[PDB]
């Protein structure tokens, strides 16, 4: 049988349940741990698989194929140009993956297909994942009920400070630069010890950004106000 | 839209939240190992006994059914349950009439399954020493868990 | 394959229901297309594919004159309505061909 | 000696829960219902035929049959008599207990017994207290007029017209009807009950032909009745029974009649020759204009889609009906060749009748094997000219275009493929979407031509535009693409009514033999509460009668949407505390300042919250003074990995919807389950310890055994079933596109699809955040 | 082994003794033992009546076949006619 | 081998071919992933084995000449007589090689 509908609620419950999708679950990181969805199934897949940072490496096609027939159901050649970013010098300011063969250079080359490379876990990312085992998160449901995943990680290090972020959503868009490590650990321990701690005094154990290819920055007005306010300008200029 | 004190605030905030939980966990779990360390410490003084009871049960349920029946002798292991003060290592789902009443030892069903589960190479004086250095751990480990 | 002739009219039709081994019906029926352009088949006048869940059925249009026995034969000999298998058995006898 | 008084006060402290309604009176008749059932059961092998119905002017009824009396013997376990355990003992039972005096009289072996029972508890052991030579039972029952109210009386309507469709459906069975209080008698006996009924049915209307098609077949255990005769009308009415039990809404028979009835007809009118002398075709619906019918089905364990029954879901039934109709209706045509024309004759006028209402065309050259046409490469053509008999599909991907094409009827319908996501014509200019190649294919395709210079809607070369996408959130994103396109670019289209929306189901579940199609997920969850209800009994105490399946159903249903509302809610208050109010007096706004009855209200709240607990959590509670009018509101505190939380519980949270709608909620459920909490399957036991306790045990029990797939995409699925579920016409669901206000329509296209971010930022800000939060 | 009515144990044999638990002593589990031991017997000697003959290792897979016959056939398809 | 090893047995549930594909290349066939995939397709078409040794669910092609869809969209698991190539495996009846 045939029934009638208005394309006014049509159009507005489609476009809401996209966007709202789009927003919550694919683009933007969280505040805690710093990854999208994505970054968090792939990392737990490599930890379930025992693909730890002494041991031998492993395919690259096994590992997609756990993720993309486990966690997400999604095209798979996306997923393996999501790894390829993670083990790049050039791209992430602390690698968390660990790489062997050709994985593209700075000097714009691409990466060779999945079924000649090989990878395995950062010595640094298994501080991500520390105590997973002791009740420390909550887990949630895959698309099946048949698994399930991690809410969040208990990570150990600020990854959104020192790694930064980008992504584009529906209305809105992020864009965080890379910190340094050690600055960053001073800047919490002020923090645990005074607590009332204003701007200024956080800049005298941060005073900007670090980028993986090093250059010069060109000014210093922008930096105070995008900590200040949350948004802001700055010039990069090479050497 | 944040700034840099918020995000610092916020991984503090979840530190604080995971150190917690993982804290209540171990809690928990040594609890459970120092229950079935008693149970198990109480039967080797009442050897023979618990050998003959066994030996005319026909069946193992009816075995288990009459192992808790009446309380056991404490024998030889008063001092080290009298060195734990209180309920320190006590069970938190534990009802008040198990456990010890008068110097007798109340036993609940699943002390009494571990028991049947013991091994005879169980039975020699050198792996008889461990369950008293074990013990003693344990109440440290809930000791410092509980500060 | 078959031949139907209508009662009423006289007229007949080829009725087809399988087709050889390893033989893909759409190039099949491209390749009678093709064949019936330049006129080197006489007696067809339409083709059509109407196969549905019940099983393959193919119709091809007799013209008026023309019999059926002859256009047949051609479709035989000209199209993949018969071809050849060679049998040719070698395989691996103890870690060597034969 | 006291259980059975335990069991008759439990029945009588919620007795709409057993019988039904006792506002209109539903159970009222119900109950008169259960004592003629049993009776006709009883009556189905005896000796004879015969069944005594009389209303009496004392607001009572008694019934006497003929068939084999109940035995007087003695119970071996319970020592007492055999008749005393058949009537009270762990439905008669309900009807005694809501009936103040009961007349057993048991007439056999040439004596006279009589008893008397006094709201379920009997007075006297059965004695002899005369003689006879007939065999059967007599049954007098007084009706509560306590419990029953707002009624108190009985309509000879209503247990005539069940009585008149019993005597249709049980064939050689006689059934007397009288009332006493102004004097009728009615008798009803048929032979061909369901011929006759076909033939009571065709009675004010005009029959165009005598002969009437009936036969009565069983194969594999499945028996088969139909009947059926063509009036003059435009309206057709079938009805459905199984086990002398309708259907409303049809089913799997219904189904197979209707497909055998369309082959066969069509069959015949094309081997015959007259579509041919006429140049039209008939469908359908056109065959069933004015139709009288009537399908009953004998199935030992039929299985429904819920407890109200109204749907029969049992698989081989449509397969056996399809067979039994399309196997002899056939010859029925050649044996009567007279009245066969007659029916054609009609059919023909109504096809005739649809075909003048259509609008003008122009036939269209289709693209074939030896002519391309000019058309895109990828498209899929169809075989019709008229463009007002065919349909195009546009489908998401390459994968699901090919099992589209493998299984579509190639006579009239086409496919196109749609590839990657298309562009947005509301950002774009008119050369850029002029360029682009997939919105160049589409309008070829097409062929009404663009450009608001050449743009002809009347030569559009299909009559039905489907839209056809994946049921997640990529598909919705290209089904607004579309209709944006659709609605700027081409409005006659749009106002003409030639768009349509595809429905593909979600999941599919089988078990064993037993296999069905689930649409979404309110139907996942309601399969889910069915299937867990069926062969099982819950008790409140171990001496009584089990429940009924509707009122477990409804309470379950409310259980399920009070749930979804307390979820919603998560963000302002802990989950726990809220499950626990239902289980809790009701503090109502008097108590608001009394200052005494509160703190014991919360004392015992955060008391009976502490009892029970897993996590490591800590509760609490205070009272606030407040100056307006001297208030007393609650505090409660909680202590949750390592930080501390309150929640003042103000006038506002106590006078408001979710909070009468929790009160409501246990209203029904307070005190519901006695210590005793025992649950029976066919041939197990469990004792409960609380309502959602033996729920979980319900549902864990019911899907042993049980397989469920859910359908990722489009490319899933085999291409049988996805012709089988969403292109066949006979058993397909679409949606029609309309636009209603024309003004506010441009308003949203801009705001969602224009250029400028903010308003859209704002619109989404508004609408799916903030209102969601709060859904008052 | 037994050799004058004395048993003489191994390494392995004094290993599977030691890792004895209490709840074998009962009652039941003392004909368990007598049960297992007929049943191997019996086992052992069917086994080794196969090894020593021929037709008994053909009537096997004789069985064998015609239960996968009987499980997984069908009808044919093709039709052979002469030229 | 590697299908009896994930334990993808005949009356379970499906499993995702990119799964079966990565751990065969990553394991044991040290080629190509393409012509993997190609190969198990032809192995559950009714109209190329005529016993067939794979069980599919999805679209894997036509006689008329069409494609299978990618292996992101499409599932397996083992065939019934598939079962009869593998019994008594463990019972150390054949030989292994590195
Ligand atoms: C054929 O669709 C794609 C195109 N095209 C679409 C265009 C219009 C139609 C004519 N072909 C062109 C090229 C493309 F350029 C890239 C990708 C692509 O990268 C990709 C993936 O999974 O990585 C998947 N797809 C398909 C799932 C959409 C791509
Ligand atoms: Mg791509
Ligand atoms: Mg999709
Ligand atoms: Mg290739």
């Amino acid at each position: 049988e045939i029934t009638p509908v208005n394309i006014e609620e049509e159009l507005k419950s489609s476009y809401l349940d996209y966007a709202m999708s789009v927003i919550v679950g694919r683009a933007l990181p969280d505040v805690r741990d710093g990854l999208k969805p994505v970054h968090r199934r792939v990392l737990y897949a490599m930890n379930v698989l025992g693909n730890d940072w002494n041991k031998a490496y492993k395919k690259s096609a096994r590992v997609v194929g756990d993720v993309i027939g486990k966690y997400h159901p999604h095209g798979d050649s996306a997923v393996y140009d999501t790894i390829v970013r993670m083990a790049q010098p050039f791209s992430l300011r602390y690698m968390l993956v660990d790489g062997q063969g050709n994985f593209g250079s700075i000097d714009g080359d691409s990466a060779a297909a999945m079924r000649y490379t090989e990878i395995r876990l950062a010595k640094i990312a298994h501080e991500l994942m520390a105590d997973l085992e002791k009740e420390t998160v909550d887990f949630v449901d895959n698309y099946d009920g048949t698994e399930k995943i991690p809410d969040v990680m208990p990570t150990k290090i600020p990854n959104l400070l020192v790694n930064g972020s980008s992504g584009i959503a529906v209305g809105m868009a992020t864009n965080i630069p890379p910190h340094n490590l050690t600055e960053v650990i001073n800047g919490c321990l002020a923090y645990i010890d005074d607590e009332d701690i204003s701007i200024e005094g956080l800049m005298e154990h941060i005073p900007g950004p670090d980028f993986p290819t090093a250059a010069i920055i060109n000014g210093r007005r922008g930096i105070e106000e995008a900590y200040r306010t949350g948004r802001g300008k700055v010039y990069i200029r090479a050497r | 839209i944040m700034n840099l004190k918020d995000i610092i605030a916020a991984f503090v905030r979840h530190r604080r939240e995971v150190v917690t939980r993982r804290t209540i966990f171990e809690l928990r779990k040594a609890r459970d190992r120092a229950h079935i360390l008693e149970a198990l410490a109480v039967a080797l003084a009442n050897i023979d006994p618990i050998i003959e009871l066994i030996r005319h049960a026909p069946t193992p349920a009816e075995a288990k059914t009459a192992l808790v029946a009446n309380p056991w002798q404490l024998g030889n292991v008063a001092a080290m349950l009298e060195r734990a003060g209180d309920d320190a290592a006590r069970p938190e789902w534990l009802e008040p009439e198990f456990g010890v009443r008068d110097g007798l030892y109340y036993l609940t069903e699943q002390q009494a399954q571990a028991i049947l589960d013991l091994r005879l190479q169980k039975l020699t004086g050198l792996e008889h020493e461990k369950l008293l250095d074990e013990y003693k751990e344990l109440l440290d480990q809930i000791a410092e868990l509980l500060r | 394959a078959e031949v139907e002739v209508d009662a009423k009219t006289g007229r007949e039709t080829i009725i087809v229901h399988e087709i050889p081994y390893q033989v893909n019906k759409a190039r099949l029926i491209e390749k009678i297309a093709e064949l019936v352009k330049e006129k080197r088949v006489e007696g067809i006048s339409a083709l059509r594919d109407e196969s549905d869940k019940d099983g393959m059925r193919i119709v091809i249009e007799v013209k008026r004159d023309a019999v059926g026995e002859v256009v047949l034969n051609n479709l035989y000999s000209q199209t993949q309505l018969q071809v050849s298998f060679g049998i040719n058995m070698v395989a691996l006898h103890h870690g060597q061909p034969k | 000696s006291i259980k059975v008084l335990k069991g008759l006060d439990a029945v009588r402290k919620r007795p709409g829960m057993y019988i039904g309604d006792t506002d209109d009176g539903t159970g009222l008749h119900h109950m008169v219902f259960e004592v003629v059932d049993n009776a006709i059961d009883e009556a189905l092998a005896g000796h004879c035929k015969e069944i005594i119905v009389t209303i009496h002017a004392d607001n009572s009824v008694s019934v006497q049959d003929d068939g084999r009396g109940i035995p007087t013997g003695i119970h071996p376990e319970e020592g007492v008599s055999a008749a005393e355990v058949i009537m009270t003992v762990l439905g008669v039972s309900v009807v005694n207990a809501l009936s103040q005096k009961l007349e057993l009289v048991i007439q056999r072996e040439g004596k006279i017994h009589r008893q008397i029972y006094e709201h379920g508890v009997p007075q006297a052991p059965l004695a002899v207290t005369g003689e006879t030579e007939k065999t059967g039972t007599m049954v007098r029952f007084w009706p509560s007029l306590e419990t029953f109210t707002n009624v108190t009386e009985f309509e000879y309507e209503i247990l005539a017209k069940r009585l008149r469709e019993l005597s249709f459906l049980n064939s050689g069975v006689s059934i007397r009807l009288r009332d006493k209080r102004d004097g009728k008698e009615d008798h009803f006996h048929y032979e061909g009950g369901i011929k006759a009924f076909v033939e009571y049915l065709n009675k004010n209307k005009t029959p165009i032909h005598p002969n009437i098609f009936y036969f009565s077949t069983e194969k594999d255990g499945i028996g088969v009745e139909v009947a059926l005769q063509w009036n003059d009308g435009f309206q057709e009415n079938i009805y459905c029974f199984t086990n002398n039990i309708p259907q409303r809404d049809g089913g799997t028979h219904l189904a197979g009649f209707r497909a055998a009835m369309t082959r066969t007809l069509n069959a015949y009118m094309d081997k015959e020759g007259y579509s041919k002398k006429a140049k039209v075709s008939a469908t359908g619906d056109d065959a069933r204009e004015g139709l009288i019918a009537v399908v009953s089905v004998k199935v030992p364990d039929p299985k429904f889609s819920s407890q109200t029954k109204d749907k029969l879901v049992s698989s081989e039934v449509k397969s056996a009906v399809e067979q039994q109709m399309n196997e002899l209706l056939a010859e029925y045509l050649l044996e009567n060749p007279t009245d066969a024309k007659i029916v054609v004759g009609k059919i023909i006028d109504a096809a005739r009748a649809r075909e003048a209402a259509r609008r003008a065309r122009e036939m269209t050259r289709r693209k074939g094997a030896l002519d391309l046409a000019g058309l895109p490469g990828k498209l899929a053509d169809c075989q019709e000219r008229d463009p007002a008999l065919s349909e195009l599909y546009l489908v998401e991907g390459d994968s699901a275009g090919g099992s589209a094409k493998q299984g579509r009827n190639r006579k009239n319908q086409a496919i196109l493929p749609l590839k990657g996501k298309i562009l947005n014509v509301e950002k774009a200019r008119f050369d850029k979407m002029l360029s682009s190649q997939e919105v160049a294919t589409l309008i070829t395709a097409l062929g009404c031509g663009i450009g608001r210079d050449e743009y002809n809607p009347d030569k559009l070369r299909y009559h039905s535009i489907i839209i056809m996408t994946d049921a997640d959130v990529d598909g919705s994103h290209i089904r607004t693409l579309l209709l944006t396109f659709f609605y700027r670019q081409m409005p006659e289209i749009v106002e003409r009514g030639h768009v349509y929306i595809a429905q593909p189901p979600l999941y599919k579940v089988k078990k064993g033999k037993q296999e069905q199609y689930i649409k979404d997920d309110e139907a996942m969850d309601q399969y889910q509460i069915s299937i867990a209800l069926d062969g099982a009994t819950l008790h409140t105490n171990a001496s009584a009668p089990a429940l009924a399946g509707e009122a477990l159903e409804k309470l379950v249903s409310e259980y399920n949407a009070t749930q979804k509302m307390i979820n919603r809610m998560e963000r302002r208050y802990p989950k726990a505390m809220l499950k626990e109010l239902i289980y809790q007096p009701t503090l109502t706004e008097a108590d608001l300042s009394d200052e005494q009855t509160v703190t014991r209200w919360v004392n015992a709240l955060v008391s009976e919250l502490n009892d029970k607990e897993q996590h490591g959590s800590q509760w609490k509670f205070d009272v606030h003074t407040n100056a307006e009018q001297n208030l007393f509101e609650p505090i409660v505190r909680v202590r949750t990995h390592g930080v501390d939380t309150d929640y003042p519980l103000d006038h506002e949270f106590i006078t408001g919807g979710e909070y009468r709608r929790i009160c409501t909620l246990g209203e029904k459920l307070r005190g519901l389950l006695e210590e005793d909490a025992f649950i029976e399957r066919g041939e197990r036991r469990q004792p409960v310890a609380s309502f959602e306790q033996a729920l979980d045990w319900l549902v864990k029990e019911s899907r042993r055994g049980l397989s469920i797939q859910r359908y990722k995409g489009l490319g899933e699925m085999n291409p049988e079933q996805l012709w089988e579920t969403t292109m066949d016409p006979e058993s397909r669901r679409m949606l029609r596109v309309t636009v209603k206000d024309a003004i506010a329509a441009d308003q949203l296209f801009t705001t969602l699809m224009g250029d400028a971010v903010e308003p859209r930022r704002a619109f989404i800000e508004e609408n799916a955040l903030k209102a969601a939060n709060i859904d008052i | 082994g037994v050799r004058d009515g004395l048993y003489y144990l191994t390494e392995q044999q004094a290993q599977a003794i030691l890792d004895l638990r209490l709840q074998k002593l009962t009652g039941l589990e003392h004909e368990k033992l007598l049960d297992e031991y007929k049943e191997l017997l019996d086992q052992i000697a069917e086994l080794l009546r196969i090894l020593g003959s021929a037709d008994r290792l053909m009537e096997v897979i004789r069985e064998e076949l015609e239960l996968v016959r009987e499980q997984f056939g069908d009808k044919r398809r093709t039709e052979i006619t002469a030229n």
